[PDB]
RNA sequence: GUGAAGAGGGAAACAACCCAGACCGCCAGCUAAGGUCCCAAAGUCAUGGUUAAGUGGGAAACGAUGUGGGAAGGCCCAGAC
RNA sequence: GAUGUCGGCUCAUCACAUCCUGGGGCUGAAGUAGGUCCCAAGGGUAUGGCUGUUCGCCAUUUAAAGUGGUACGCGAGCUGG
RNA sequence: GCUGAAAGCAUCUAAGCACGAAACUUGCCCCGAGAUGAGUUCUCCCUGACCCUUUAAGGGUCCUGAAGGAACGUUGAAGAC
């Protein structure tokens, strides 16, 4: 099924009757917009791209103006596609609300996680350190050996070895769907999702099931 | 005087459409690798390519000998450590036919900058059509 | 082994 | 590079090398290959007649 | 299930097939009697 | 060689079509069909079936004798038919037949329902029997190996889903 | 015997193996070892056989109704197997 | 006219003659639990006491605490008993 | 295992048909058209004159400067640059 492009609103909790406090991530989903309708004759493969928000005038280019005019829709903060499941069908200009998510129960949200810029092994890959004193000199952070001797002669591709981390797109899973309230367009989902305050997120029914 | 050369720039070249169902998949190959370097032209020239545009259709329908429809095993590697890939001659088929034709060609052509550059000539299809009704190409029977 | 025995105590060379 | 040219222009004219070069020794043709491969690039109707030659000779 | 170099009858009704290239002892009276060649 | 050599007599009532290699013989249980070997070469001469070595093939005879075994069953399936009597032992193991579902009780926490194919149909006259029937000599065997599958006859007491006719060899528990 | 103190062709590459001993030049011809479907010069040559294992294209004692050829012999219309 | 040694630490990678988990045949296989052979390399596969030790013994775990190759992997990465 | 000859019987196999594992190909997640085989879809922009020579994917002059980009500035849960 499509999913809908949200906001990350930050985290809070949900107190029950019962007693148990669930920890909950608050998505602002507002209404998405259908601005283009793909088919297998035209483009090969079914997808609607939508768009959400707004954005201000002078910041919409003139190629972009031009592909909203023909939707007939007002200009948004982005552009986002959804492969369709052939028994759906949507309309060009047609608004998606929260209300989707009314009966689903688990959700898979997507986003780009913080950056943590230039990262070393040990933060990056979970590396063990080497001792502190003994004689220790000048590596005690260091990766260690990275290969063998002459018989390879070489590194071999894919070695763990420090880098960018972050700042990449990730997928959590199998997320509960705590409350669906389509007045303020909001949606709040169980547990901690990728991305910073802000941010924009891409909410799916879950795949797994 | 000396011996002739031919000329990359005055090099006559002609289409030509060959149908691959029912054909042993090596006799096919070699008669396409003849024909792609230019060796079947009395205009020969080692170091030009004189040879001919070949589409060839029906390519899921070659025929291979005894037992080398689930035997014969295509092997590459990803470049990653272990990364030794296999597939059957099966498989192969049925997940990109086209494959088979090329792959064979190719492994008879001269390596090199030139043989690359005769490889292009060779448009393989899977099914019985083609786009290429415009360049008016000729049946051959090989 | 091969350079054994000691060289500089270990810095190799040494002199500097 | 002269063999190669002559095998192919001797296919055209439906004969292989090594039976065109055999004809043409049983005619007493003392042709050298240099020769041959000029004439199959440059006069067409000639290299027909040699092959014609060639093939009777076979005969 | 005896994997051997050496198959061979041990009985009388034991049979001796070739079922794709692996020559086989199958035996209706005892089930120890059945053997492969490998 | 000697089964191939002797003629297959068709029965009144029995409509051959001979196309080609594909072989159509209807009759009052079905119609059953199959397309034989290029080796083989039938012939339909008045009310019997002559099978014979086709000119090229190395083979030849051997397969000539498998088309006409084949062919002789099918024969006998749309005239009487074939019938595959199993028995089940155990106590507990229950069988019944509800339309082409035959639902099985061999002492699993979970039901089993085997599913028939097209032209096999089951009865059970008792709780403990099944009797198949059908016009296909190789479908109606496939059936019943399916079935004796789920609990195979054990070694020591016999229990499980075996054939009507089949003997069960039983051992002793050890020594003691 | 060759290398050492010897080049050239073949053996994928490969002093010492096979063919063969480079005075210089030639866009001429014939051959040796080794080869002639394509990479890559020359037979998709001719006739008669064998193999189904990609054997060919790595390995023994031993095991086997794989299959081709040959000379015997028990046995068999008193109907054999 | 230099290729630095054993053990430890860090970081590994492959083979399968498989330690665990998966599939199966025979059993002198009632069940539970075993023996033995075949298929299978996807992932997984202890912490301490003593000794420089690898190893080994011992204590207590674990589904299991596999066997080998990689200059007996790894000092222009560390240590230096 | 089913049906089934060669080999009147047997026989899972030779023709034909069905099951069967964490291995294999997928399904899940991420990168990805420098995939030079450089792909597809949607939208936006430019609608002037003259000379010269070797006469052609030719050179030059005047007018024109679009869509968009870059630069600069205030900066960021983005960042060594
Ligand atoms: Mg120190
Ligand atoms: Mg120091
Ligand atoms: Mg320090
Ligand atoms: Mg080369
Ligand atoms: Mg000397
Ligand atoms: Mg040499
Ligand atoms: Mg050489
Ligand atoms: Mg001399
Ligand atoms: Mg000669
Ligand atoms: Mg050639
Ligand atoms: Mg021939
Ligand atoms: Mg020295
Ligand atoms: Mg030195
Ligand atoms: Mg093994
Ligand atoms: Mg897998
Ligand atoms: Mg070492
Ligand atoms: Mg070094
Ligand atoms: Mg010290
Ligand atoms: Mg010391
Ligand atoms: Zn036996």
């Amino acid at each position: 099924m499509i999913g809908l492009v949200g906001k990350k609103v930050g985290m809070t909790r949900i107190f029950t009757e019962d007693g148990v406090s669930i920890p909950v991530t608050v998505i602002e989903v507002e209404a998405n917009r259908v601005t283009q309708v793909k088919d297998l004759a035209n483009d090969g493969y079914r997808a609607i791209q939508v768009t959400t928000g707004a954005k201000k005038a002078n910041r919409v280019t003139k190629p972009e103006a031009g592909h909203f005019a023909k939707a007939g829709v007002e200009a948004g903060r982005g552009l986002w596609e959804f492969r369709l499941a052939e028994g759906e069908e949507f309309t060009v200009g047609q608004s998606i609300s929260v209300e989707l998510f009314a009966d689903v129960k688990k959700v898979d949200v997507t986003g780009t996680s913080k950056g943590k810029g230039f990262a070393g092994t040990v933060k990056r890959w979970n590396f063990r350190t080497q001792d502190a004193t003994h004689g220790n000199s000048l590596s005690h952070r260091v990766p260690g050996s990275i290969g063998q001797n002459q018989t390879p002669g070489k590194v071999f591709k894919g070695k763990k070895m420090a880098g960018q981390m972050g700042n990449e797109r990730v997928t959590v899973q199998s997320l509960d769907v705590v409350r669906v309230d389509a007045e303020r367009n909001l949606l709040l989902v169980k547990g901690a999702v990728p991305g910073a305050t802000g941010s924009d997120l891409i909410v799916k029914p879950a795949v797994k099931a | 005087m000396k011996t002739f050369t031919a000329k990359p720039e005055t090099v006559k070249r002609d289409w030509y459409v060959v149908d691959a169902t029912g054909k042993t998949l090596g006799r096919l190959a070699t008669e396409l690798a003849r024909r792609l370097r230019g060796k079947h032209k009395a205009e020969y020239t080692p170091h030009v390519d004189t040879g001919d545009y070949i589409i060839v259709l029906n390519a899921d329908k070659v025929a291979v000998t005894g037992n080398k429809r689930t035997d014969k095993v295509y092997y590459h590697h990803t470049g990653h450590i272990g990364g030794i890939k296999q597939a059957t001659f099966e498989e192969m088929i049925a997940r990109r036919p086209e494959r088979v034709i090329e792959i064979a060609v190719k492994g008879m052509l001269p390596k090199g900058p030139l043989g690359r550059a005769m490889f292009r000539k060779l448009k393989v299809y899977a099914g019985n059509e083609h786009n290429h009704a415009a360049q008016q190409p000729q049946v051959l029977d090989i | 082994x091969v350079a054994a025995x000691x060289y500089x105590v270990x810095v190799x060379i040494x002199x500097x | 590079l002269w063999i190669a040219r002559i095998n192919a222009a001797a296919r055209q004219n439906g004969i292989s090398y090594s039976k065109f070069i055999n004809g043409l020794k049983k005619a007493s043709v003392e042709i050298d290959r240099k020769i041959l491969a000029d004439i199959a690039v440059f006069d067409k109707v000639a290299f027909t007649a040699l092959v014609e030659k060639a093939k009777a000779a076979l005969a | 299930m005896k994997v051997r170099a050496s198959v061979k009858k041990l009985c009388r009704n034991c049979k001796i097939v070739k079922r794709d290239g692996v020559i086989r002892v199958i035996c209706s009276a005892e089930p120890k009697h059945k053997q492969r060649q490998g | 060689s000697r089964v191939a050599k002797a003629p297959v007599v068709v029965p009144a009532g029995v409509d051959v079509k001979i196309n080609g290699q594909v072989i159509t013989i209807k009759g009052k249980n079905g119609e059953l069909t199959r397309t034989l070997n290029d080796a083989v070469e039938v012939k339909h001469a008045d009310n019997t079936l002559t099978f014979g070595p086709r000119d090229g093939y190395a083979d030849g005879w051997a397969q000539a004798g498998t088309a006409r075994a084949l062919l002789n069953s099918m024969v006998i399936g749309v005239t009487e038919g074939f019938t595959k009597k199993l028995q089940l032992v155990g106590v507990g193991y229950r069988a019944a037949v509800k339309g082409n579902v035959i639902n099985l009780s061999l002492g699993f926490s979970h039901p089993v329902d085997h599913q028939l194919p097209a032209g096999i149909t089951a009865e059970c006259p008792t709780q403990t029997e099944i009797v198949l029937k059908g016009a296909d000599k190789q479908v109606i065997g496939q059936v019943a190996a399916d079935l004796r599958a789920y609990r195979r006859p054990e070694p020591y007491k016999g229990k499980g889903v075996r054939y009507a006719d089949e003997v069960v060899r039983t051992k002793e528990a050890k020594k003691k």
